[PDB]
DNA sequence: CATCAAGCCTTCCTTCAGGTGTTGCTCCAGAAAGGGTGT
DNA sequence: ACACCCTTTCTGGAGCAA
């Protein structure tokens, strides 16, 4: 590890505003009246997963021609 | 929708930046200690990166007021002389929290983390004012976006982008101005000046003698507080001309016409701060929708179908969206 | 195919981050406690691993803007700008599983777990769109890598290389941006004011005695509700300066490259993570290099002719019934 | 509503800017150093952007006097010439801390941290002289908007609005004065100018001891000093500015503006240097100013003259009290 | 119509104001059970 | 009659660095 480990926020959110939008102008055929961001299809979910820079070191038995030109790749 | 305004303050700008800010007498900007200070409330500065010498860009100071200052000033303009008017020449009256949520986004300073119904989002997206700024409990976007005001400067060579050469501005834009208050009561210099005070020139030695006793006490911490207070404000010079960038990602034709309203009653109407020394006075000297210059002496020329648009919604706004806008729904 | 947006933000960018930052009346940020403290939400800060001054690579403050920021606000100006109006203007229209699964990405049309075939999987990844993101209910791989919008700057250069010593940013890029909400009863000043507020001056009053009671309150309790007079501030990344882009695609259809392409020509109406009643993220694009050619103009994006005649087809083509048959079967 | 009271000062302008800015015997402002300098005390001036190259807009100084100081002396002529004959006369009293919140802004240097009532904010605002001048212990704001003293002048050409071309000077607008004090003791001269001299002969002895063992080696009253100034019988201009005013409250800006002749503005008060006259008063944008004082806006005298009328202690003294 | 005069001294700043109050975040990031009712 | 939609209902801890 070159750095300390930091840890990435990512979030999930469908865009409440651009869906009503679209459930005015019937291009989303959506019966529901009010969203929930606790579950369903605008569910605003956050999820925090770790982060690292790094240099990665492995071992094998391989010929070196394909090794290269799958890393190459 | 693309709304630029270019204006030209013919009063200096003062958006007081927030901070523990010291001058010397000389002009010197936060001096090392030691040497004596007045309290200086710099103007609001928004770092830029810019083109210093030849390709090296940087991060340059360029004082500027705030995309919220220019945003609550469209906001209360067109309150203050469309929306209230529409809503006093009929019987609509809003309610304390209707009114806080119209003019600061929000009744309570404690939002309710449920969001609306889509029905009550795309009406009040589709209303005039509560489409541009959308706010409330429930926290809606609203499609008016307002960017800072931004001096037509070298240090904004970056933001401006091309077609603004003309009337260019190089060096410094700002100047510190000195504000003093002076005690009352050492101005005193007769009986005739006393005779307005209840016991006179008794009230009046009671005050030297309670500032003499203040200056010893004083004197024994150095070596309540009195009304000498010579301090310093940095504004931002007079006569600059102001960029304002004024976005509308798909707006309904009335609120971009309550948009062009509201820069036609920026007539007398005082940008950042400074109230009582006149600062944030403007001149619009130019307004240009997607590019398009509507702007004219007698206000905006053109875009017909934008007022004709806010008349006929202004004629059918109410207090109903307001009231239901507002209503928490866990109040 | 790797296509790269050199932008340059004209407004401020603030992609903000979590946990619970402050500053005081300075800009000392965080400070020890014992200090009057102002809440302060910080731009999006990953620490990266530089060379710049040492030969060694040391931990370094880069203040970007995450690729799944940046993919998201591809996709929604892909949808917004093309598919929408494709979908509009044929009369297609979209059920929840299919708009949350082309919006969003998301499953929860149908969270089963839909199975895949190899066709469909090849077919739905030479989709137009559908194969450029995946996901939703079929979990699948999409064509696009979208990486972050690194700013040019000298603690990115590892991530930049070679190729971007001149016009390269140093210094901080961020300035702390102080905002405040004020309480508008304070500023009813006159009978005109409050004519407007049903009740009028007794509802006014009635506020006052509220704040000063909720003031006297938080006072006593010192030594729930919240007023509306707030004041905190926001670090944002400084305007003006220059961006790159990465966004790379594994093996793609020329309809693909072409709906990047369009994408890219209709992205400069787009705001950049967030900050939007601040007008936050308006940037303009300097340039689009398609492998290293460079290929964008002041009028959107000339050349790449194959592209765009391949996404024209392809959109002439694009229907629903590829997205509800993504979604749900 | 929107007051352009443009004035022409009589005698040199003095507004003294803060600075220890240093002057030689020539016109060289600020030398270097190495040379002889003597301390110069110039005139408070404003960087305004102003067209030089005819493309190019630059900033430029301008002489001004502060609007701080001519709000002051707005507010001062309010007071001891309408106000306090208004109070005195039908014998109302201030308070000393009332006194201290007309003239200044409050009594005391910390004001309170909590918000008026929204009655007490429309009555005082309703009020003509609390209305204009705001502040207190709870944060007043006024509805008087009082601006710097711009002369009409090429460098404030994007200050000004139209109309002001034909009248607007070009050049230096400024001048170095020279001032010195005398120790008057080298200027006696003779015995019988020293018989109203304790001491006497032996006292002026002592005095000169006193000087020649000062400069052998306290400060001696020899003096020679520099002050720059607004050069005299220059044309200005002074925007007056009202956030929804009442009637009174105008009444109350035009009674003021009658009798600014015989007040000073800014500094210089031993050299006569504030004084000047009004050229003109425009009252959004029609002239109402003549040789005898304003013409027209009845309506607002006569409404400053019915809030005179009963101007009551009691709302300084409710504007003065703390919380 | 030519020079000779073609300054000399000394002043060469003094006190004081040299901030006050507030703000000093808000919310939510769940999924199933159990009812309806609308196609 | 089986699909989506709109509501409740429900169990535990607690310290905190840059």
């Amino acid at each position: 590890r070159q750095l300390p480990n930091q840890m990435w926020m990512q979030t999930g959110r469908l865009s409440i505003v651009e869906a009503a939008r679209h459930r005015q102008s019937g291009y989303l055929q959506l019966r529901a009246g009010k969203p929930n961001p606790a579950g369903g299809p605008f569910k605003t979910s956050i999820y925090h997963r770790p982060i690292v820079q790094a240099e990665l070191t492995a071992f094998c038995v391989g010929d070196q021609q394909g090794i290269e030109a799958l890393l190459s790749e | 929708m693309q709304i630029e305004v270019t204006v030209r303050n013919i009063t200096p700008i003062f958006s007081a930046a927030p901070g523990s800010n010291y001058i010397t007498i000389d002009g010197t900007i936060n001096p090392p200690p030691g040497v004596s200070r007045f309290p200086l409330v710099r103007t609001r500065m928004m770092y830029v990166a810019a083109d210093v010498g030849d390709g090296v860009i940087k991060s340059v100071p360029l004082q500027i007021v705030p995309g919220n200052t220019m945003r609550s000033l469209l906001r209360r303009t067109m309150l203050k002389h469309v929306i209230e008017p529409a809503l006093v020449e009929k019987g609509n009256k809003l309610s304390i929290g209707a009114y806080a949520t119209a003019y600061s986004g929000n009744a309570t300073g404690n939002p309710d983390g449920v969001p609306s119904s889509f029905d009550e989002i795309a009406t009040m997206r589709a209303h005039p004012f509560i489409g541009l700024f959308g706010g409330g409990p429930r926290m809606l976007e609203g499609r008016l976006m307002v960017d800072s005001l931004y001096p037509i400067h070298t240090n904004a060579e970056r933001i401006l982008g091309a077609g603004y050469e003309n009337e260019m501005m190089s060096g410094p834009i700002t100047q510190v101005v000195w504000a003093r208050r002076m005690d009352p009561i050492l101005n005193l210099g007769s009986s005739e000046d006393v005779e307005v005070i209840n016991g006179g020139a008794v009230a009046a030695n009671g005050w030297i003698q309670d500032l003499l006793a203040n200056s010893k006490a004083a004197a024994s911490k150095k070596k309540g507080r009195g009304l000498k207070a010579f301090n310093a404000h940095e504004v931002v010079i007079p006569g600059l001309k102001w960029v304002w960038r004024i976005s509308l990602d798909r707006p309904t034709d009335a609120q971009v016409g309550l948009v062009l309203l509201a820069l036609n009653k920026m007539t007398n109407e005082r940008i950042a701060g400074g109230h009582s020394k006149d600062y944030g006075r403007f001149v619009i000297d130019g307004v240009s929708l997607n590019g398009e210059q509507v702007w004219s002496q007698s206000g905006i020329t053109g875009g017909e179908q934008y007022f004709d648009a806010v008349a006929e919604a202004i004629d059918g706004l109410s207090s109903k969206e307001f009231e239901q806008f507002a209503q928490s729904a866990k109040e």
